[PDB]
């Protein structure tokens, strides 16, 4: 309605409506809302609403109308305060004062109004990083005097201390110059005695809770940065460590700044400040005993109850555990006093470890890791922790989560949907500290598996849960014990599964057990590289599975074989005793028979694997014959289908028949990636055909596409005649990259892929261009490139300007074409640079172009590769040395490189690049000022030097983008910059303060002088 | 039984996709920022009845920011985003935090690592650790493959009520009304069916 | 939950997108379940479909006789078809629907099953 009416200025502000406003934003709902939404955005943006603010303060009935108000103070302090008249600057200050002073002293303002006190404290931090302690060195006396008139004004003074504190140190780095984070932690410092004075005495004094949480809570922002002595030097600790543990009110803040104190690093010579460090911990656990619990309570339970703040607790004793005894526990492990203190500790952590809490465990997990890697070397460590060691065994292998290859769930025990990545890290960090610890004892950790096993047979403690878990765990720790053990080990593990299988028959009971013997046994290789008679059984069974009807084990048994046989292919290439032939031989006799029931996917999988073990062969008569032999399905269907192909080119109309074409490539590409180099014969058997391949598919493709327009694209029959032309490529790109006969790659290769598939890109419409085509041609020039000059050149011409046409529009259209495109003109600048000098002078800078459009890209892919363009461009010229195009490229480029660097360098929107972004501005600075550029880079009186005219060129560059900046400013930031350029920290360290000051006005010049 | 959540992080961290996602079940595939904040109300049915929380979606973009943090006025959850794919977006966790603990001192807050779908992933899960002191429950998630993402509102939900077995439970479902096409514009149904027919499904390639 | 009293003719995984006709493109409603289900006491069939998680209604109808599956230009595993009473959200509102599945064997025996309810409402 009439709510806008506060955006107009003329008259005087109507606050009443103003209220309105507010509490129809934060009170209303649907359109009101999000109208009033926007007027106060409006209101709030007002390059004047600032004069307004003490207005809104005075005569508002509306905490949120003050809120609002005070943040338009705070944009006006950060960004504005030194535009400002004196006399404005302390009428705000004086203004931000009284409202403070007068909210705390009304008891009942202050109880109900926290969130407005809280604003109001953050608002003058902002006018004190501006204006203290140079013009108000009396802020901090004064603020510990005023301390003493009121409980009140006292609790709240802790608060702006608090805010202080973490705006000085723990949030400057980013916000402030270096200069002036300096000088503010200076200030703080050189004050501190005095604000130590007044948060001890009140610790001692000790009023009523709230002003001790507040207190404490700036404690423990403090311990970030004061000197030790203040902590143990004075009775704090005793403080901390026995009155503040015993109420629970103060016990949550008290326990982190415990945990803060524990983290320093002690002078590892005095002894009394080592007893200190033992005593403030022993007063922490026996306050813990009396008070909240004794060691053996179920935390586990208290966290699943989750009553008050239980689960914070805990979460903060475990962090105070693991940080203390991490940094100190040797102080507890040679004084035999000391042991009960020590054990304790870490059976607090025993119990922490059983509460169902992924991410709490981690944290505990990784202190159980620090631990057992201590113990694994430390001399005469290891007995001491004996017991708990033996405990942690057995919460480690009873919460054991699902690793990869376990494809089988439970939601009825269904097949896998999703790859866990957070459980991925989780597994890997559980079996780290499993396999200390069974190297530890190794003796203790079978007993408990066995033990657990022994159990599971008698179905005295059976179910899904407990025989995965120890499946997984038994799985986990291979490699801890001797050939000897393990065998003996791994032969009853394997004897009694196969028993539990027989009795938990159900359809779910079996799949669960499969799985689980499927994860143990191809977690043992070194057993079954020992025991082929084994070994043979499980690859039968295994084949076996691949006719399972339940899909999770069918695929589960395909992943366990490639596993298997990527550490045990030796054993399938030779013939074993009382074997008629290698067994490679038996699997590829009957792999039609074997792969019949298996989806596509997984038969590549399986060819896979057979390629892993024929590439063991190196008689290289055999291997081709191995190779020739695997490939013989795929190879009479190909036959077959090119036979039949070339006569009347019509049957790929048939969609079956392009489904058995791309699943024959997709099965030359599975078996090129595990033979790389030894492929090559069977590539030379189908290159020719599948170029031609190529060609007719792509007629088909552009046919389809006139016919029906774009969306044919779309159409299952489109998509399936490029999948033929994806895999193609990739079965190309696949080879060249592994290839070791580089001559043959030129000289049979690349010429027919390149007459194949370069004009079809060019000549396509932009939707039916394949991005696949760049990448082939990326991994063509890396491994080539330098034996093709003209063949780079080739690829230039062909791709270069129609992929630009499509990606410099905007930054999301074809957003694969975009990145290999980067890809592709990175591998050719820093290979092939050749290329681009032979482009004509137009397309040279459509090259520029596209280099810098990548820098203005968010895309981490694109930009990232942009700034490596642009350096290595820059590298190459100045290789060449003094030459007329080296010259001609600084005299046309040299200063769009250094402005449109600046340009990402200073908008707020490419922070990710900052460090390539630094790194290319100082290169190029750096060429001026080491004279590497041999011609005057201007149009300004003769004789200029470069480095006077960049100086020039670089202050107009920013007096008329960040106006303003004082000429002053500009100067000093550009003195120090080039005087910088061979030392890249420092100066990044002046880039990064110069995007402070652009943000505000006034900042001052001599901030550049540092370092 | 309506709470208010505030929704924050760096621009492009997934924050509208993802309360897009529960309010409508769409994956949207353009990125437009968030101007200011945008206000949606979204029910969950439990086992101990109707959870509603009040979505305050806010921008992460600085020169989109509005009100800042005028908006966490009186929250009582939040969820601090990040994208898993842009180291930046994590490094800035804490400046969110910070900001958001100034004004709400003592609500549950959830940290979510979006984007996880993607295969070059950047922020290691070992690196993820800002929520152990700060006691944030932490969750990877996709807005674009939905993996994990309920969790960040049954964990609020629990923390809310109080009940740590409360459990999402199905909607009852009414009898759908038997209703007879209009023949009015049954020769119109043509038009907005073809149109339908011949615009392609997106995604093609996903397993469903 | 209100299903208790009907039979379960038909379950498949699917994706249910709705066609926004202004923007001219399709989006996804929800992902779960596709159940079939008849009334015992009256004998209408009808598909309710939930969400995987959240276990949220996204659709909710009876598989009308006047409906047709339609395909796709885009897919060989997917139908689309026009709704006029799906109460997922609440008030009877008409959609453009497309439900895809995980193979064309799904999709073919999917359009069997949405056929012969079709002739159970038939009566
Ligand atoms: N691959 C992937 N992309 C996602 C995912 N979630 C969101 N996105 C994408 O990230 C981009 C940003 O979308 P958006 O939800 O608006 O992020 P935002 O944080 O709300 N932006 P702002 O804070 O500026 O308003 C979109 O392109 C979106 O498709 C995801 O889970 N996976
Ligand atoms: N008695 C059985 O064979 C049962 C038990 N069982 C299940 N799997 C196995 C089983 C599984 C494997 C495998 F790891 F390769 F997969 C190997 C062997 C072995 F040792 F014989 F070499 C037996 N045994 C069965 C259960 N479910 C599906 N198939 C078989
Ligand atoms: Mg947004």
């Amino acid at each position: 309605g009439s709510m806008e009416g506060i955006l107009d200025f003329s008259n005087d502000l109507d606050i009443a409506l103003l209220d309105q406003v507010v509490s129809t934003f934060y009170q209303g709902s649907g359109v009101q809302q999000k109208q009033a939404q926007e007027i106060l955005t409006k209101f709030q943006d007002n390059p004047d609403a600032w004069q307004k603010a003490d207005q809104i303060l005075q005569f508002s009935t509306n905490p949120q109308s003050k809120f609002i108000a005070l943040s338009i103070l705070d944009k006006l302090i950060t960004r504005k305060w030194k535009l400002l008249p004196n006399d404005h600057r302390i009428g705000i200050r004086n203004f931000v004062v009284g409202m403070i002073i007068s909210m705390c002293q009304d008891d009942e303002v202050f109880k109900t109004q926290k969130n407005l006190i809280n604003k109001s404290d953050l608002t003058l931090v902002q006018i004190l990083k501006q204006e203290w302690p140079q013009n108000w060195p009396e802020f901090i006396p004064e603020l510990i005097g005023s301390s003493s008139s009121s409980v009140n004004v006292c609790e709240n003074n802790m608060i702006v201390l608090k805010l202080l504190s973490e705006e000085v140190f723990d949030f400057s780095a980013e916000q402030m110059t270096q200069a002036k984070a300096l000088h503010l932690k200076n200030s703080m410092s050189k004050e501190f005695e005095q604000i130590f004075k007044l948060c001890f005495q009140v610790l001692e004094q000790g009023s009523s809770s709230s002003l001790i949480v507040a207190t404490l809570e700036s404690l423990l922002r403090y311990l970030h940065w004061i000197p030790y002595r203040y902590i143990y030097e004075t009775n704090i600790l005793e403080l901390l460590s026995t009155k503040f543990m015993t109420s629970p009110d103060t016990r949550a803040i008290t326990l982190k700044c415990l945990t803060e104190v524990s983290n320093l690093k002690i002078p590892q010579d005095n002894d009394l400040i080592k007893r200190q460090t033992v005593l403030f911990f022993q007063n922490t656990l026996q306050q813990i005993a009396t008070s909240v619990m004794p060691v053996t309570a179920d935390l586990k339970a208290t966290y699943a109850n989750a009553n008050g703040n239980d689960q914070s607790f805990l979460q903060d004793l475990a962090m105070f555990l693991t940080t203390y005894l991490a940094r100190n526990r040797a102080l507890l492990e040679s004084d035999e006093s000391l042991r009960e203190l020590l054990l304790n500790a870490h059976q607090y952590l025993i119990q922490l470890s059983k509460i169902e809490e992924r991410e709490l465990f981690k944290t505990t997990l990784d202190y159980w890791h620090n631990l057992v890697a201590d113990l694994f070397y430390e001399p005469l460590k290891k007995h001491i922790y004996e017991e708990i060691c033996s405990q942690l065994r057995l919460v480690i292998i009873e919460n054991m989560v699902r690793p990869e290859e376990v494809l089988v769930v439970e939601n009825e025990i269904v097949r896998e949907f999703v790859k866990e990545s957070d459980t991925i890290q989780l597994y890997k960090s559980e079996r780290e500290v499993l396999v200390y610890l069974t190297h530890l004892n190794v003796i203790d950790t079978e007993e408990i598996m066995i033990s657990k096993l022994a159990r599971q047979i008698d179905g005295s403690e059976w179910s899904w849960h407990n025989i995965n878990t120890l499946s997984w765990a038994i799985g986990s720790i291979s490699g801890t014990m001797s050939e000897d053990t393990e065998k003996r080990f791994v032969v009853t593990v394997i004897k009694d599964l196969l028993g539990l299988c027989e009795q938990k028959r159900g359809k779910d009971n079996k799949a669960v057990v499969a799985s689980d013997i499927m994860y143990v046994v191809g977690q043992y290789p070194r057993f079954l590289k020992a025991h082929w008679n084994f070994l043979r059984t499980v690859i039968l069974k295994l084949f076996k599975f691949m006719h399972e009807t339940h899909e999770g084990v069918q695929d589960m048994a395909c992943d366990t074989f490639i596993k298997i046989v990527q550490k045990c292919k030796y054993h399938f290439v030779i013939q074993q005793p009382r074997e008629s032939e290698p067994f490679i031989q038996t699997i590829i006799r009957d792999i039609q028979k074997t792969t019949a029931d298996l989806q596509p996917q997984q038969v590549h999988t399986f060819y896979k694997a057979c390629g892993i073990i024929i590439s063991e062969e190196r008689s290289v008569a055999e291997r081709n014959r191995l190779l020739s032999d695997l490939m013989q399905l795929p190879n009479m269907a190909w036959d077959t289908i090119v036979e039949q192909s070339t006569a009347n080119p019509t049957l790929l109309l048939d969609s079956e028949t392009v489904k058995i074409i791309a699943n024959i490539i997709k099965t030359n590409v599975a078996v090129c990636t595990s033979m790389g180099a030894d492929f090559y014969p069977q590539l030379g058997h189908i290159y020719y055909n599948m170029l031609q391949l190529y060609r007719a598919v792509s007629s088909m493709i552009s046919a389809q596409v006139a016919a029906e327009g774009l969306i044919a694209t779309k159409t299952p029959k489109v998509r399936g005649l490029r999948t033929i032309k994806k895999e193609i490529l990739k079965l190309v790109e696949t080879y060249i990259s592994k290839a070791r006969n580089l001559d043959d790659v030129v000289k049979v290769l690349v010429e027919p892929l390149l007459n194949a598939v370069l004009e079809d890109y060019m000549n396509n419409v932009p939707d039916a261009r394949d991005a696949e085509v760049l990448n082939c041609m990326t991994t063509v020039v890396e491994k080539v490139g330098h034996m093709i000059p003209q063949g780079v050149i080739l690829i230039l011409q062909s791709v270069f300007e129609c992929t630009l046409d499509m990606i410099n529009k905007d930054f999301t259209e074809y957003p694969e074409h975009r990145v290999e495109f980067y890809k592709l003109l990175k591998v050719i600048n820093e290979k092939s640079f050749a290329a681009f000098l032979e482009l004509p002078p137009a397309a040279f800078k459509l090259f520029v172009d596209a280099i810098c459009w990548a820098f203005k890209h968010n895309n981490r892919d694109v930009e990232v590769n942009g700034l490596q363009i642009a350096l290595d461009l820059v590298k190459n010229i100045e290789r060449m040395g003094n030459v007329p195009f080296a010259n001609e490229f600084h005299k046309n480029y040299f200063f769009i490189f250094v402005s449109e660097t600046f340009f990402v360098l200073t908008d707020s929107d490419h922070k990710s690049g900052f460090s390539k972004q630094a790194l290319l501005l100082m290169k190029l600075i750096s060429l001026v000022y080491d004279n590497k550029i041999s011609v005057p880079l201007y149009q300004v009186p003769q004789g200029t030097s470069n480095q006077v005219y960049l100086s020039q060129y670089l202050a107009n560059m920013l007096s008329n983008a960040f106006p303003h900046l004082t000429s002053e400013q500009i100067a000093s930031f550009l003195s120090a910059l080039t005087k910088q350029c061979k030392d890249l920290v420092v100066f990044k360290g002046t880039l990064r303060d110069f995007l402070v000051q652009i943000k505000e006005v006034g900042g001052d010049p001599t901030d550049y002088l540092f370092a | 039984v309506q709470f208010k959540l505030v929704l924050v992080g760096d621009g492009g961290t997934g924050k509208t996709t993802f309360v897009k996602r529960h309010l409508t079940g769409e994956f949207e595939k353009k990125y437009v920022a968030t101007l200011g904040v945008e206000v949606h109300p979204l029910v969950f049915h439990t086992n101990r009845g109707p959870i509603k929380f009040n979505v305050w979606d806010t921008a992460g973009q600085e020169k989109f920011g509005g009100l800042r943090d005028g908006y966490y006025i009186q929250a009582q959850c939040a969820i601090i985003m990040f994208d898993v794919t842009s180291r930046v977006t994590y490094k800035n966790v804490p400046n969110w935090h910070r900001d958001l603990v100034r004004v709400c001192e003592n609500i549950p807050i959830v940290l979510c690592g979006n984007k996880v779908d993607i295969k070059d992933r950047k922020v290691k899960a070992k690196s993820i650790v800002f929520h152990r002191k700060k006691n944030l429950q932490y969750y990877d998630i996709s807005a674009k493959s939905n993996y994990n993402f309920e969790k960040p509102f049954l964990w609020l939900a629990r923390k809310l009520i109080g009940d740590p077995n409360l459990e999402f439970v199905a909607m009852p479902a009414l009898a759908p009304p038997e209703v007879v096409m209009d023949p009015a514009l049954a020769a119109q149904y043509e038009h907005d069916l073809e149109v339908a027919q011949t615009t392609a499904l997106p995604d093609e390639d996903d397993d469903l | 939950t209100m299903e208790e009293d009907e039979e379960v003719l038909y379950k498949v995984r699917a994706k249910l997108f709705r066609f926004d006709a202004d923007a001219k493109e399709w989006k996804e409603r929800g992902t779960g379940d596709c159940k079939f289900l008849k009334n015992k006491k009256t004998n209408k069939v009808r598909i309710l479909m939930r969400r995987d998680k959240t276990l949220k209604i996204c659709a909710n109808h009876i598989i009308a006789p006047e409906y047709t599956l339609k395909p796709n230009v885009g897919s060989d595993r997917s139908w689309v078809y026009a709704c006029t009473a799906d109460i997922a959200e609440g008030e009877a509102e008409a959609f453009t629907f497309a439900i895809r599945f995980g193979s064309k064997e799904n999709a073919d025996k999917f359009k069997e099953e949405f056929e012969k309810a079709q002739e159970i409402n038939k009566k």
